[PDB]
């Protein structure tokens, strides 16, 4: 994980994801005391994006499918960084946290989000 | 048996770090409860100041002559100091008693015949150990400060002033303005303006920048506090009130409520600032215990490897001599 | 069916419910209020604020303050108002005997006013805890 | 360091310097975890005087004029004894510690404290 080796884009997005998760880890105690409401706006959007990122780091496995059932996904690095760019800049913030969980390939996250919203419309 | 000594020392430092972060978090929760108490007790004083401002705008040409609001400039002084209850305090009680010494220093130099009304347990311990300063009453925090402590202090200050013995009853306390810096203030209490504002020791109406209703919001990833200017005050309108009581007696019965309001809010603010100082002190103590746990684990691993090396080298030396 | 009543100590609102008939022990004596009273802003002595819920007559234990009657939205800013009757009279008389006792020892000029106010608060405590 | 060999004044000042440094080394761990804010008045006075002492024990050398600059000071014996007598006596309790760091002959610590509070 160095710019010269992975591209400045990949390095900067990975560092931003690390900063986001670290800020959430520091802020869990304050959210336990104050709550998400008594925080600030930049901190609140940070916390929400961090929950979405932490659930996006999951994956259904080809070999763990045999007891979990989900078909299992292969996600290359290009779709990974294109999905994390979208989950980190404010392009996919109006989604449930349980929409990014246990998917690959952020298009599947938006599709499962639309299905989880159809669950509400129905 | 030196390695078990270092193991137990490391365990003690781990436990001390754990309990210091626990104290930090429970002190933050009690800071939240103190701001709850403050913003819940505010609107009583809001309606009190609007009523009193209207009443004193209707009562300027009159003769009102209430003993609390008279100005008897024969210059005695009753400085009241309120300090922290328990210890570790950040640097609360030390700077409080230090400003107390500075104030009695300027006071005794002017021969104004001061006296002291100590409220906190640490402060009153300091004063019973140093009798060179005169002191009137003693109070404590095992009794709840939200009602009974403030009521007793208001009773004693009222009995000190209405029985016109001492002038210029002022209170030295610590408004919670920052999480790291808590500079104490000296505000006068009983020689009040009939308009009913909090004044400075100079009298220059520090209600101008009193900055009510502090709140806690994080800025980036660390805890800070936010203090704005004005909130939910409706003081303007002055309807017909049809006084049934004599107007001098109305203020004569109104001003003790203002005494109680100011004393209670100052107690609550000093309590919240003491809890904030304790939160900061316990954060620093947790971090120092973390760094000490790291250093002690390093020295322990060094000593363990040196012990193993020496043991096997001694065994091999004996086996080679044999 | 009555005026809005809010009894408010410094630290909290005690209770903001509406009741029918209130006898307000002022500095000028007891005065009864009616629903749709014309606005009178009076004072309140260390005394007894009796209410009436139109189902039962109840007393409130308060240690002084100030009252305001408005357009059926009345506010009474009190000093120490304990809701209903929270105490029993045995500890009340155990406080009365000691307040009258310490009135003698507290004989200096300020202690006169202090013991007298402690007495007027103990007396209103017991005459509120009679019921 | 025996009173028959170095006199009694030198011996008593060395004894008191070592006593305050030993008290400081004792409470060092408590003031490491907690901090200076929890000591008593006499213990915090001991801390402040021990920091003044351990700063005044340093000195610029003639052979280390390449490492620091501010050339080396030869500090005689009587000047050292008087400087530590002044530190321990209570006179020089109202001046910065950095006036004692890298000086000699405590007149220069007084001059450096004056210079610090003048240049501000």
């Amino acid at each position: 994980l160095q710019p010269r080796i992975v591209g400045e884009e990949h390095y900067e997005i990975a560092q931003r994801v690390k900063e986001t998760l670290q800020r959430y880890k520091e802020l869990q105690d304050i959210i336990a005391i104050l709550g998400l409401d008594e925080l600030s706006e930049e901190d609140r959007l940070t916390v929400a994006r961090a929950r979405k990122i932490e659930r996006f780091l999951s994956q259904p496995f080809f070999v763990a499918e045999v007891f979990t059932g989900s078909p299992g996904k292969y996600v290359g690095l290009a779709e990974t960084i294109r999905g994390f760019q979208l989950i980190l800049s404010g392009e996919l913030d109006s989604l449930p946290e349980q929409a990014f969980y246990l998917v690959g390939n952020i298009d599947e996250a938006t599709a499962k989000a639309m299905n989880l919203e159809m669950e509400s419309k129905l | 048996a030196n390695l078990r000594e270092l193991r137990d020392r490391i365990g003690s430092v781990k436990n001390t770090q754990k309990i210091t972060e626990a104290m930090k978090l429970v002190a933050a929760a009690k800071v939240r409860r103190a701001q709850e108490a403050v913003v819940n007790g505010r609107p009583f004083s809001e309606t009190l100041v609007e009523v009193l401002y209207n009443m004193n705008e209707q009562l300027q040409t009159e003769d009102v002559d209430v003993p609390l609001t008279k100005i008897r400039t024969v210059k005695k002084v009753a400085l009241m100091v309120v300090t922290g209850d328990r210890g570790l305090c950040g640097g609360f009680n030390n700077m409080l008693l230090k400003k107390a010494e500075s104030r009695i220093a300027e006071l005794k130099k002017l021969g104004v015949d001061y006296t002291i009304i100590s409220i906190g347990k640490k402060g009153n311990t300091y004063f019973i150990r140093r009798p060179e300063i005169p002191v009137d009453r003693y109070f404590d925090g095992t009794n709840l400060p939200t009602a009974k402590e403030a009521q007793a202090i208001a009773d004693d200050v009222f009995s000190l002033f209405v029985s016109e013995e001492v002038d210029k009853v002022e209170m030295l306390y610590t408004k919670f303005v920052s999480l790291v810096k808590s500079d104490p203030v000296i505000h006068t209490l009983l020689p009040l303006s009939p308009k009913g504002e909090i004044c400075d020791i100079n009298g220059k109406c520090v209600d101008a920048a009193e900055d009510e209703l502090f709140r806690l919001t994080t800025k980036e990833g660390k805890l800070t506090v936010e203090r704005d200017m004005i909130k939910t005050e409706t003081p303007a309108f002055s309807p017909i009130l049809e006084f049934e009581q004599d107007p001098a007696q109305i203020l004569d019965a109104l001003l003790p409520l203002y005494l109680n309001s100011q004393i209670l809010r100052a107690l609550q603010e000093s309590l919240a600032s003491e809890l904030a100082a304790r939160m900061t002190a316990m954060s620093n103590a947790t971090d120092n215990a973390n760094e000490l746990k790291k250093t002690l684990s390093i020295n322990y691993n060094r000593a363990r490897q040196a012990k193993i090396t020496g043991e096997i080298l001694e065994i091999v030396a004996g086996a080679n001599a044999c | 069916m009555t005026l809005n009543l809010c009894v408010l100590t410094p630290n909290r609102s005690i209770w903001n419910s509406e009741v029918k008939e209130i006898i307000l022990s002022t500095n000028s004596g007891q005065i009864g209020v009616l629903p749709n009273h014309a606005p009178t802003a009076t004072a309140v002595d260390i005394g007894i604020l009796r209410i009436r819920l139109n189902d039962q007559w109840l007393t409130l234990a308060l240690m002084g303050g100030f009252a305001r009657i408005g357009n059926n939205e009345i506010t009474i800013l009190v000093n120490d108002a304990e809701r209903g009757s929270d105490i029993d009279p045995q500890e009340a008389q155990q406080t009365l005997e000691i307040a009258e006792a310490n009135l003698r020892k507290a004989e200096g000029k300020r202690q006169k006013i202090e013991a007298n106010l402690a007495l007027r608060r103990a007396r209103t405590r017991v005459e509120a805890s009679n019921t």
